[PDB]
């Protein structure tokens, strides 16, 4: 039958949370380009080695159906991972600072909200997160390339979440 | 003193079993005089607001604080207001008035689950609660390994029925405990309890 | 997108089967009370009696978007309310059985007619009862309930399916 | 006079996108007499509010205010919270029974932007896109048209999306003009419908 391990409420909530962040991010990304008109991540790709920009994999989410515990971990660890790296652009700079912490803030909750979920149906590893290595991100167009970059993962990141979740909510 | 006061915690049930909406309240302090209690309705539309055709009063039993409505007396997929009032040799009350559909109130026992007639496996069937086979229903089985640590893992919108459902991933006990229980459909209505526990021994 | 709220239509599927497992119940007691049991051997009956089959001319969507099929189905709904009611009880044994089926026939009829209403596609002429084959008998009331009975639930088939389609759950 | 506070009732609370803070407004019952105060206090739960979770910094009303606002930086979105309000007096406290909401099921919507659009006889083209503060939420739409006449019927049209570039809607000739509006809910999870849009006053064609 259309069974599941997760409750479709939750799965539809999750879908609006991504594409509040979604919005949110695309926010973040007009303002970089209309304040700095740094408008393409793809002219700082070499950046990303070089600032040690992490990446959050997805690949135990089009593998399975009734057994995911893997599959919202790894969604949780990412999320909580550009929740680390949002943080450490220290706001980059006061004209985006606003912009900024609305994405941040949504995407922790987001984060938050996908743990006490797995906990609620007995799936919440005994290992936290070891919060992912940090970058430095050191002068201001450091934090203004890391902040495209960054955003620019963070959408990657929820357009295959996005595909992920929209599957399971039809099982 | 011995006004009658006015009832609260007023609920119905649609009882499928008896075909009638059973309804139920408080009435508060025990005043010492010949009190009676009336469960009036009307026939209504939406939002009760349309006084309708006058349901025949149901006079509560002496000591029972509840009367049943037979089915004779509602029209099914319609709302109505339902209100109990106490008539006392010193005064009268009246609850706020209640609007349902009795359909939207159905009182669903837990469905009919059994391990059917593989390497930590376990075959599954269920049917539904006969009395409400007419409604699609959805439901939640729960599933535990019968040990200290009492953590329940769910399964969730699976259908009414299933003539063999296999559950496997089932060896952290020799036995485990399982439960179902259903909501309608797609429509307002409460859960039903959780049918009895099911201990079954998942194949070795 | 539709022209009728999808709460309405979930509701209707569900009146079909409730009616569906009444008029099971009906002639589960016909054939256990009276061992009439094969609607089949009693065919040609329903000329004798007079009992009409009604009509579902194909509603999926005709020269009405909706308006019509919907029309079509109280049409019907209504007729074997009425064909219920001429069997009058059928007996004491079954008075239970059929008044049950009967009164929800007659609700799942209003239930459709006050939606018609609502959205102001209730036809133009309201129904007015027709020609009620007469049940004279006891064995005319008895073989008449197996007759109405196995119509009612040919009609809640079609019925079901045109609904389900409208729906799409 | 003096008499000690009554148990607050009809509280509700509605997500205000706009100032994108959780609103709870009460019912304080019976005047007092006394200088009291209510405090709108709340803690993070699960469903069904059993959980006890974290506490969300109490939240004080105004003077005479019934109504307290709780900011986003202290709500997480999509888990529940139970929220009760506590009047205290100099002669007793009371407190509401606990409600147990996710400030995102609670979300005050507005009306969808219709508009027609400036492009057979009886026809109109509409155009609609959603409030803005609440595009990122899936939505359903319901419109309602009618022809401007003696006591016209409403006709509608069910589950609309919650967008559409052009929606071509024929077949009107009762009139040389109609009215149409437009409303809005959140799609498969708890949410109020919004208001009807402004009637709209078109003429079909010819
Ligand atoms: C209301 O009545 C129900 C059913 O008798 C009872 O279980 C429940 O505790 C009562 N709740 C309140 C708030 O009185
Ligand atoms: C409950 O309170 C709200 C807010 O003041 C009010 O709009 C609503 O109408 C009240 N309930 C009723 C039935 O009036």
């Amino acid at each position: 039958g259309p069974a599941s391990s997760l409750p479709q409420s939750f799965l539809l909530k999750c879908l609006e949370q991504v594409r509040k962040i979604q919005g949110d991010g695309a926010a973040l990304q007009e303002k970089l380009c209309a304040t700095y008109k740094l408008c393409h991540p793809e002219e700082l790709v070499l950046l990303g080695h070089s600032l040690g920009i992490p990446w959050a994999p997805l690949s135990s989410c089009p593998s399975q159906a009734l057994q995911l515990a893997g599959c919202l971990s790894q969604l949780h660890s990412g999320l909580f991972l550009y929740q680390g790296l949002l943080q450490a652009l220290e706001g980059i700079s006061p004209e985006l600072g606003p912009t900024l912490d609305t994405l941040q803030l949504d995407v922790a909750d987001f984060a938050t909200t996908i743990w006490q979920q797995m906990e609620e149906l007995g799936m919440a590893p005994a290992l936290q997160p070891t919060q992912g290595a940090m970058p430095a991100f050191a002068s201001a167009f450091q934090r203004r390339a890391g902040g495209v970059l960054v955003a620019s993962h963070l959408q990657s990141f929820l357009e295959v979440s996005y595909r992920v979740l929209r599957h399971l909510a039809q099982p | 003193g011995y006004p009658p006061a006015s009832p609260s915690n007023l609920s119905c049930l649609m009882h499928l079993t008896t075909n009638s909406l059973v309804c139920q309240w408080e009435p508060g302090p025990e005043t010492h005089l010949p009190t009676s209690f009336i469960l009036k309705s009307f026939r209504s539309r939406a939002d009760c607001q349309y006084q309708g055709d006058t349901i025949p009063d149901c006079v509560a039993k002496k000591r029972q604080n509840n009367c049943s409505i037979p089915r004779k007396n509602l029209l099914l997929y319609q709302y109505m207001a339902i209100w109990v009032q106490a008539e006392n040799m010193l005064g009268s009350s009246e609850s706020p008035k209640l609007c349902l559909d009795p359909m939207d109130v159905v009182k669903l026992e837990p469905p009919m689950l059994q391990a059917l007639d593989q390497p930590g496996c376990l075959w599954l069937s269920w049917k539904p609660w006969k009395p409400s086979e007419y409604m699609e229903q959805e439901c939640e089985l729960r599933y535990q390994p019968q040990l200290k640590g009492a953590n329940w893992t769910l399964v969730f919108h699976l259908p009414s029925s299933k003539d063999q459902f296999e559950l496997c991933g089932l060896h952290q006990a020799p036995v485990y405990t399982l439960q179902m229980r259903c909501i309608r459909s797609s429509l307002p209505g409460f859960w039903s309890p959780w049918s009895p526990g099911l201990q079954l021994r998942p194949t070795m």
